[PDB]
RNA sequence: GACUCGGUGAAAUCAUAGUACCUGUGAAGAUGCAGGUUACCCGCGACAGGACGGAAAGACCCCGUGGAGCUUUACUGUAGCC
RNA sequence: GACAAUGGUAGGAGAGCGUUCUAAGGGCGUUGAAGCAUGAUCGUAAGGACAUGUGGAGCGCUUAGAAGUGAGAAUGCCGGUG
RNA sequence: GAGGGUAGCGGAGAAAUUCCAAUCGAACCUGGAGAUAGCUGGUUCUCUCCGAAAUAGCUUUAGGGCUAGCCUCAAGUGAUGA
RNA sequence: GAGCUGUAAGUAAGCUUUGAUCCAGAGAUUUCCGAAUGGGGAAACCCAGCAUGAGUUAUGUCAUGUUAUCGAUAUGUGAAUACAUAGCAUAUCAGAAGGCACACCCGGAGAACUGAAACAUCUUAGUACCCGGAGGAAGAGAAAGAAAAUUCGAUUCCCUUAGUAGCGGCGAGCGAAACGGGAAGAGCCCAAACCAACAAGCUUGCUUGUUGGGGUUGUAGGACACUCUAUACGGAGUUACAAAGGACGACAUUAGACGAAUCAUCUGGAAAGAUGAAUCAAAGAAGGUAAUAAUCCUGUAGUCGAAAAUGUUGUCUCUCUUGAGUGGAUCCUGAGUACGACGGAGCACGUGAAAUUCCGUCGGAAUCUGGGAGGACCAUCUCCUAAGGCUAAAUACUCUCUAGUGACCGAUAGUGAACCAGUACCGUGAGGGAAAGGUGAAAAGCACCCCGGAAGGGGAGUGAAAUAGAACCUGAAACCGUGUGCUUACAAGUAGUCAGAGCCCGUUAAUGGGUGAUGGCGUGCCUUUUGUAGAAUGAACCGGCGAGUUACGAUUUGAUGCAAGGUU
């Protein structure tokens, strides 16, 4: 309350919208990779054994964040263009 | 106390609602009319709905 | 290590002594205790539990 | 009450404390009972009463029941009181000797 | 009636009070502050100038986005009537 | 050892006093507890002892815990008494 | 005079806002209920350090409030202050 | 198992071991009013009828039973009006009524102050109040469900989703649900088709109605046809699924019984305290006892116990009862319903793009090649199968009883009420509504003397104490008195403070205490104010009581644990 000023946000105007069919993805990063043994297959279920992903949400994205130092042979629902790259330079394999 | 005597209808309340959006009490009364059936077996002016009335599903006798 | 009942009512009428088993165990009534008798088995219990 | 009126007591609490006496009297709703020559009052009578007579008579005033203890029939030595059941009847045990008391 | 004596015996009020006047000072009209002036201690009958005396959280005045009763071609409604 | 600071309303910050209850430890008490009363006692303050009288059965102390925790004012409420 | 009737969004009024159980512009009791009160009053131990404001802007706002300004506590920067 | 005739003392008369009083189960009696019911009535009263009986020569009088209304079921009678229908009369009914636990549940009807810094939509709130209906719980409930996969499988309730999605003068504010995790779990019966019997219309065609059978659904089910299976073998049951019992047993509740172990001295009125030496402990819970007791009493741990009634249960008995499959020709599967329009309401959802659901009014389907839903609507797909009913548990609450608990109160508190309190008192009434606890261990409650009419007191005595003597533990302050050390009748006082002789004392023994001739200085406190000695506010005085709390969220700081993890 401002005394009958006008509110602040009353004066400012509302925008956007929520999309009912919202998705959003549990992420791991690289760096996170890195913790699994090289010739690893790592899936959602072994992110989540492992405890890096904690709640799947929509499902797992791979991120580029840091530097994939191991051979790893990758399943999630999505990647980032650099992680898919990341993965398959390091030796490894990734599919969706 | 006044109701259909076959089906049971009755008046409803509800609001009288003004273009402002001001509410008022109100009834809905049923469309009672009093007519002459057959009640065990012998003539009785009862109130009957017009609704019940309809389609001859009662015998005014 | 359990539920000993012998033990149990003959320390029960002593004053100063409390029994426990070691899955019992806290921290008001090793505190309040100046020594603690514990059987070799109840031990072994407290230590795989901690 | 674990005394009766017959018994014959010891005075284990008061000033009266280790006489003997004979319970005169029993007093079950207030716990008490009288002993001979236990606990006497000096209670001052007005001769203009009913009795003619009237000035200071002594008394023996009620005591606490938890104050006397039975009298061992045979050590004569104060002990409490255990029960028994003989044909079915209630005996009272001196739990020092085990003799019935009465 | 008041007054004196015997009997009986309230009340409002009240921060503590050993409670003068004048001219001044000061929240601008002082028993209580300054400078003077006057005044031995304690009653009783009386008078009402002051204690901005008591009594009632001013009723006049204004204020509160207070209340209530009242009016109407204020607004919005509504019993009822057509 | 030196030398620097220390008026203060609203208000912010800090350290403490005292009250009742609880826990644990350690104590006191009919050879007289608490309460009350008096005194020329001690601490920088809130406050803490001691002695004596009264009183007649309960109460300190230490550390920690918890709060119906401190009154001088509300034309405050109740009582007592002017 | 006696026995009765009319009841509060209501009665009654040869009409005064007049009466309805000693105050009627809407009786009395209980409840919603601690209505709401931007108003007045009140708000209880101690010491130590710092220490304002009574302005601007906007406000059905003007003895209210919000943000800024001025106080305080902490952390940070580091000479950027006078 | 020895005393007893309540509070409640006394006196009197009595009772009780031939078992009182007292405690528990069962039974008897149980005036009058009150729903109050024979009628009336200003409740606790008055006045009757009828039958039977008592009494009187008879009347008068009395006793017992019975006589309200409505409802239901029978019987008789029966108007206008013929038939019989109102009506009327009689009989039966453990039929209803009224109360309340200021609670919980369901429903009818339904505010306002208030918030929105005004106010109308909105909020307060479907809350308060009123009314109806319950039940021990109620409500809900076996998908015309939730959804969108590897789908789930009645209802209810808790956690979470989440202050999210949304609603909203898009203001104040209002605010889900599904999924996931849990408590608890249980499923059933009709309507219809069709069949058999009975009755009316008498096609005496076969239509209608009643009874019984049959049947119960989405994987569509059933009828119907056929094939197996059984006449209670099995299975089920009075908590739904049909509804009454019986026998025996167990356990529990409603009285009770046993139940270990301490002596001495000191102090003291009294020992449980202190001291010394012992003992029990499946008992060191607690209360009492002349002060503080494991061992004195009542008890506690432990063990035992029921003539009778009640409750919960088990087994027998009892009762009831067929259970599957194949076929797709025909038949059935809830109508003034679903649904629509208009007006309202309810859904977190304010009419909105408004699904989903109810009410009034009017209109008004389809029939398995059907119908409903997936938030307007259509298509497709998917999931369901409305318009009939029943159903335990998990959930809510506490007038009450039993056993317990509390860093809850301790007589201005805690209930309004510790006490003869919903009393006294106030009011026509609804209604409002107090104050008031404590002798002592024991009543031993002051024999006797003295002053006084008494009250009251002084002795004496009881008692540890009367200086505990009756609202009698302690006994503060205001306030009122008596005595007195210092001081005061030439003085102008917010009363003190600093200086200071004189006089009187002598302490927590300190470079003391009381008083104060005289000098300097000095206009209370709080509140509120630019500023108050203020002649602005408040307080007569003293005492007690009397105001930032708690819950749940948010944020920040400190603390601590763990850390790419942390936490349930
Ligand atoms: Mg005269
Ligand atoms: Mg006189
Ligand atoms: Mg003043
Ligand atoms: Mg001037
Ligand atoms: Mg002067
Ligand atoms: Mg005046
Ligand atoms: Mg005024
Ligand atoms: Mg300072
Ligand atoms: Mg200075
Ligand atoms: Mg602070
Ligand atoms: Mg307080
Ligand atoms: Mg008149
Ligand atoms: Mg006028
Ligand atoms: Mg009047
Ligand atoms: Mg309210
Ligand atoms: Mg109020
Ligand atoms: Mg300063
Ligand atoms: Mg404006
Ligand atoms: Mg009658
Ligand atoms: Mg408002
Ligand atoms: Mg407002
Ligand atoms: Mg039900
Ligand atoms: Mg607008
Ligand atoms: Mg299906
Ligand atoms: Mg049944
Ligand atoms: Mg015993
Ligand atoms: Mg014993
Ligand atoms: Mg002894
Ligand atoms: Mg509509
Ligand atoms: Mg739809
Ligand atoms: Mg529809
Ligand atoms: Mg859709
Ligand atoms: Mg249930
Ligand atoms: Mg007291
Ligand atoms: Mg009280
Ligand atoms: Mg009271
Ligand atoms: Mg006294
Ligand atoms: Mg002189
Ligand atoms: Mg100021
Ligand atoms: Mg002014
Ligand atoms: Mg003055
Ligand atoms: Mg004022
Ligand atoms: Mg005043
Ligand atoms: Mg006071």
């Amino acid at each position: 309350f401002e005394g009958g000023q006008l509110p602040l946000f009353r004066r400012l105007p509302k925008r956007g919208f929520t999309n009912i069919n919202r998705k959003e993805y549990a992420i791991v990063n690289l760096d996170q990779l890195n913790k699994f043994e090289d010739g690893t297959e790592v899936t959602p279920a072994l992110l989540v054994e492992s405890g890096v992903v904690k709640n799947e949400k929509s499902g797992i994205k791979i991120l580029g964040n840091g530097s994939l130092d191991k051979k790893l042979t990758v399943k999630a629902h999505k990647f980032s263009a650099s992680a898919a790259e990341a993965i398959d330079a390091k030796g490894g394999a990734h599919e969706v | 106390g006044k109701q259909c005597f076959v089906t049971g209808r009755k008046a409803s309340t509800g609001n009288r609602r003004s273009h402002a959006l001001n509410s008022t009490k109100r009834r809905w009364n049923a469309n009672l009319q009093k007519v002459r059936i057959l009640v065990d077996g012998k003539p009785k002016k009862v109130w009957v709905s017009a609704r019940a009335l309809k389609s001859g599903k009662v015998t005014r006798v | 290590e359990n539920e000993d009942v012998n033990v149990e009512l003959s320390a029960r009428n002593i004053p100063g002594v409390q029994v426990t088993t070691a899955q019992g165990l806290n921290v008001l009534d090793i505190t309040n205790a100046d020594s603690l008798v514990i059987t070799e088995a109840a031990a072994k219990k407290v230590e795989e539990v901690l | 009450m674990h005394i009766k009126k017959g018994d014959n007591v010891k005075v284990i609490a008061g000033k009266d404390k280790g006489k003997e006496g004979k319970v005169i009297a029993t007093l079950p709703k207030k716990d008490r009972v009288v002993v001979e020559g236990v606990n006497i009052m000096k209670k001052h009578q007005k001769p203009t009463q009913l009795n003619p007579e009237g000035g200071i008579l002594e008394t023996e005033a009620a005591i606490h029941v938890s104050n006397v203890q039975l009298l061992d029939p045979k050590t004569n030595e104060p002990t409490r009181v255990g029960y028994k059941f003989v044909d079915g009847k209630k005996v009272r045990i001196a739990k020092k000797s085990g003799e019935e008391i009465k």
